[PDB]
């Protein structure tokens, strides 16, 4: 059971909110990239 | 709210539908400052502050 969230103490101002679908011996392997471009 | 104390809602992350509230009949004033009522539906914006 998950319980136990410790990642900010904070959050003040926000501009962007998304909520989605999920993503998700070693059974899986998952490939990541992310690119920060024009914005 | 009060008008000390006016509540702002940000929207942002959605399709906004500005002629629905331009044809209402339920407004008295719907003053333009900046932009024109006709291109509203058309611009695109950032965020939107109410
Ligand atoms: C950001 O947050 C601080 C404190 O939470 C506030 O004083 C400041 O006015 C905020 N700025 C904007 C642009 O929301």
């Amino acid at each position: 059971m998950e319980s136990e969230f410790r990642v900010y103490s904070s959050a003040n101002n926000c501009t962007f909110e998304y909520v989605s679908q999920p993503f998700l011996n070693f059974k899986n392997l998952r490939e990541f990239v992310f690119k920060n471009i024009d914005g | 709210a009060s008008v000390y104390a006016w509540n702002r809602k940000r929207i942002s992350n959605c399709v906004a539908d500005y002629s629905v509230l331009y044809n209402s009949a339920s407004f008295s004033t719907f003053k333009c400052y900046g932009v024109s009522p006709t291109k509203l539906n058309d611009l695109c914006f950032t965020n939107v502050y109410a």
